[PDB]
RNA sequence: UGAGCCUGUUUGAUGUUCUAACGUUGACCCGUAAUCCGGGUUGCGGACAGUGUCUGGUGGGUAGUUUGACUGGGGCGGUCU
RNA sequence: AAUUCCUUGUCGGGUAAGUUCCGACCUGCACGAAUGGCGUAAUGAUGGCCAGGCUGUCUCCACCCGAGACUCAGUGAAAUU
RNA sequence: GCUCGCCGGAAGACCAAGGGUUCCUGUCCAACGUUAAUCGGGGCAGGGUGAGUCGACCCCUAAGGCGAGGCCGAAAGGCGUAGUCGAUGGGAAACAGGUUAAUAUUCCUGUACUUGGUGUUACUGCGAAGGGGGGACGGAGAAGGCUAUGUUGGCCGGGCGACGGUUGUCCCGGUUUAAGCGUGUAGGCUGGUUUUCCAGGCAAAUCCGGAAAAUCAAGGCUGAGGCGUGAUGACGAGGCACUACGGUGCUGAAGCAACAAAUGCCCUGCUUCCAGGAAAAGCCUCUAAGCAUCAGGUAACAUCAAAUCGUACCCCAAACCGACACAGGUGGUCAGGUAGAGAAUACCAAGGCGCUUGAGAGAACUCGGGUGAAGGAACUAGGCAAAAUGGUGCCGUAACUUCGGGAGAAGGCACGCUGAUAUGUAGGUGAGGUCCCUCGCGGAUGGAGCUGAAAUCAGUCGAAGAUACCAGCUGGCUGCAACUGUUUAUUAAAAACACAGCACUGUGCAAACACGAAAGUGGACGUAUACGGUGUGACGCCUGCCCGGUGCCGGAAGGUUAAUU
RNA sequence: AGGACCGAACCGACUAAUGUUGAAAAAUUAGCGGAUGACUUGUGGCUGGGGGUGAAAGGCCAAUCAAACCGGGAGAUAGCU
């Protein structure tokens, strides 16, 4: 039976990537929050 | 001509067609074409703003001349053509200087005829003049509402307008809805009426025929729930309320026009 | 044409006319290599239309809530000083 | 009657025997004309009833071929208390 | 190693997406593997991916995204012009053989092709951000020409059979060869050349569009296959000498014809229909400002260049999505033999597997199946489940009907093998030989060789000849919805929803209506034979009376009535 | 010619048995409907929560829908256990 997750790298990067986060004011807030918490990986980009 | 189909299938039993043998079988003139994409009834916000639109056949746009400038140069008719964007046929015309154009085809126009525009043209179907120069009591189509703008009235298959009176700088017109209206006497018009008057004698026959033209199904408000329409609900079949639109405005009688800017040009509303 | 002051003046209402505010999703020129925008010339409307503050009507389109107790279960009936 | 409580109404047909079925009567508790009335060839994994052929559905169950259940060696859970 | 069994339009082979060392060699068996393990997609160490021509990058755009100035909005911000991005689409060029434990159109051998820079020589009007051509486009149908590929004969090499026969009308195996270069065929489309003139293509034009004369009747474009060369080459059963068991050196026969034939190619073709079927660049032409000694253009030679990233392995699955070595899900390409209408079904070829606990016994009961005396729905809410019919050709077929249907209505008869008609028929294909002509991939005649249905007559075997797999049960009366379609992912597929048709009502274009504090956008590059809302639901015969109540439309005399004064 | 007929690939889900700490958090085996069209499928794009989309079942919006998920007001309030 078909399931929910169906991968695709182009779509992943266009949806949750670094440049997508930087293009908007709220994405910068996501990045600031994650930097303040101290995560080792900041986005989904390799 | 109008032709009935034979009942070889339940989807063919009720089909009536309009067949015309004089239309061109071939490709249209290329230097007068453009692309046209579909919308689905959606605007730049991405929301449906008009219901029941979607799908259909692919179409290309033909550039038609509604201004009819170029006075003094005769033109000859080359052929008549089918157009998917409107309900009237079009005609290809060639000028004496070597230029080609598309125009609306009136009733009775064949290949090999002549046409002209200007103040000193003749009174025959297909010619264009300002209405200051047309005898009162005449039948016209493709009428302007401002001098130099292009035709905007009586452009559909089989329609026309009547010139009823003239007084000063204005003329009075009777329209297809039954309205009397005023327009400046310096506007332009074409003699005759629009052709393809059998367009209203066709029966589609099956649901796929409407789907071929980009029309989607209509769902009645009485078949919904109360959260979707003011007409929804019930245990069985119940109405018990005055009919309204999906947004709560009464249908079946209430009026809706409100424009004080243009009220000085209407002489009598449609009856 | 109706109201005040010594025919004349002040101020209302009604109806024609005009251009200079204002409108143009008519035509032409430039910025320009551009069916947006601005400026210039010219037609058509014209103190109307439209917007701000105040004010009467309509308004389940949307929102916040009320719809009592006794009772040989509860509702219906009866009752509450 | 996809509508009728009294009701398995009364009469006729089909069965040896028919509260369901088909044709009629009119006493319509409480049908009825675009929240449509009465009909209708073709179409339907749609509701009801009758026939031919066919049979382990049944009187009433008997034998056989394979996979488990049973014994030996290796691994090795669960709800509850 | 020998035997047995299973799949074979897949349970074989090659990819995209996704994963990322799972690939090859040596060594180890604690943990992982539903059991043992000397084995592994497990632990440890080493090795393995070679490009001018395959892809990406690059040139060009679709839907959509961002957007200098600009318009709009308490702030944050929204929409948009000139521009710039974005493939699932358009744009130059390579084939066959050999080789490693693991790579190959990349490495080696042979034979090819494309695009740019520079130099020398010989002729010469070149020049764009602009004008014109081309690229460039739908569904369905028919039949002519071909190839991939198969069967048989001829040829070459081998054989003479564990039990009766087998020197022959016998048995087994092979019979392969590309791109490029020359030739321009079956066939499709279109009349050719010269001169003069002109309100059109923003300006110009020798290019396109238009008009009037003369002249010739043949010019041009497109095009599968075949033939020649490439090839005195490569490959090829087998033989001469040893094996590290992977192989080395050499040698090496035949290598032709007929018939059948695609869903692939000619074909972006041809015929026909209405619902009327992308954009931009690469490419070919035309001139403007400008340069004219120069610069630039066309052709021949010589030389230089073509960088950077991917390339191992799985890919209907034990490596991807499902917590698992999970009976589930996942787009493209290739298509052998016998019987068959067939990509169905049965048995096989190349190729790949027996699904990671076994060994015994032969109780009740549960699961999946085969057979049944006499009866034949008596079972049960209900013929639920099972049993039964099933092919091709011919005969024959009712009420009713919108004249198409109902209809495969119903019910019947024949069907295998051998001989003759005919040592293989009616058809299909087609060599030699003879003539004709511009001489070629030409035309007429001619019939060798090959292939090959269906019917009739006379015989013959069994209980049974559509013998296996495969493969409609049929008739009579009635309710509902006209019909094909749609729906409650995971207890409801229906009489529920939609529908073609009908009627009422709004709407004069800066339309009504809808999304938006606004700017703006859809409706529509449409204009009352058009567009939006509401109810009924093919077709036939029809659709009666009520304006007192609640709504909507028209009126304006009288009563009541806000801010303001 | 045809929202024509029979039937594989492809797309669905009418009946029965098994399974219910399943091989499977919706499947398997034997039958069943459509199959040139209102058909089916690959890659990318747009619509955002009192909002979307809906041939209309209160259906669907990441195993969650008569108002999604995550963080905050927050130790909301609980005459009740």
């Amino acid at each position: 039976m078909k399931r929910t997750f169906q991968p695709s790298v182009l779509k992943r990067n266009r949806s949750h990537g670094f440049r997508a986060r930087m293009a908007t004011k709220n994405g910068r807030q996501v990045l600031a929050r994650r930097r303040a918490k101290g995560r080792a990986r900041l986005t989904v980009s390799k | 001509a109008v032709v009935k189909c034979k009942p070889t299938s339940p989807g063919r039993r009720h089909v009536v067609k309009v067949v015309n043998p004089e239309l061109h079988k071939g490709k249209p003139f290329a230097p007068l074409l453009e692309k046209n994409s579909k919308s689905g009834g959606r605007n730049n916000n991405g929301r449906i703003t008009t219901r029941h639109i979607g799908g259909g056949h692919k179409q290309a746009y033909r550039i038609v001349d509604f201004k009819r400038n170029k006075d003094g140069i005769p033109a000859v008719v080359e052929r008549l053509e089918y157009d998917p964007n409107r309900s009237a046929n079009i005609a290809l015309v060639l000028y004496k200087d070597g230029e080609r154009r598309y125009i609306l085809a009136p009733k009775g126009l064949k290949a090999g005829d002549q046409i002209q525009s200007g103040v000193d043209a003749a009174i025959k179907p297909g010619n264009t003049l300002p209405m200051r120069n047309i005898p009162v009591g005449s039948t016209v189509h493709n009428v302007e509402m401002k001098p130099g703008k292009g035709g905007q009235l009586a452009r559909s298959a089989g329609t026309y307008v009547q010139i009823v009176a003239r007084d000063g700088a204005y003329v009075t017109l009777r329209l297809r809805s039954g309205e009397m209206r005023k327009v400046e006497a310096d506007c332009r018009a074409t003699l005759g009426e629009v052709g393809n008057a059998e367009h209203m004698l066709r029966v589609l026959g099956k649901a796929g025929a409407a789907r071929w033209r980009g029309v989607r199904p209509t769902v009645r408000g009485t078949a919904m729930n109360p959260v979707d329409h003011p007409h929804g609900g019930g245990e069985g079949r119940n109405f018990g309320k005055h009919p309204v639109t999906p947004w709560g405005v009464q249908t079946k009688g209430k009026k809706t026009r409100s424009n004080k800017r243009t009220d000085k040009f209407i002489v009598r509303r449609r009856s």
